[PDB]
């Protein structure tokens, strides 16, 4: 689409007498995304939501074994770049 | 036509089903020529009583 057309929700809220908007900004977002708290808590929710898919095996082995093949130790935790 | 034959092999039940088969090969008895020794004796310096 356009830019004026699909950003019309931004226009009408600066024309309203009773809307106070808050928009914060993260400076160097990855340096504080670097922390493990979003690393473990994401992988905790991946494993517990694959529990209805716990019977079927991906090419011999389970689905809970292959999620730590795309999020393992030598995959995203500690890799040389 | 000759595809997708691996549809329902659940490992929770297939593992307990391949062990019932291995329990059927459990031979209980044994076939021998002589029975085991059921009596033994000790000599005590004597030629009449043991």
């Amino acid at each position: 689409g356009s830019r004026v057309m699909d950003a019309a929700d931004c226009f009408r809220n600066s024309a309203d007498r009773d809307i106070f908007t808050i928009a914060i900004d993260y400076s160097e977002y990855d340096t504080h995304l670097t922390r493990h708290n979003f690393r473990t808590g994401m992988l905790q929710g991946i494993r517990e939501a694959m529990a209805p898919y716990r019977d079927l095996r991906y090419e011999g082995y389970t689905l809970e074994q292959i999620i730590d093949f795309g999020y393992g130790e030598g995959r995203v935790a500690n890799t040389l770049w | 036509t000759a595809t997708r034959e691996v549809d329902f092999t659940v490992p929770d039940v297939q593992k307990i089903l391949d062990d019932i088969k291995a329990l059927a090969a459990e031979q209980v008895y044994k076939i021998v020529k002589v029975p085991s020794i059921s009596f033994r004796h000790i000599v005590m310096q004597s030629r009449d009583r043991v």
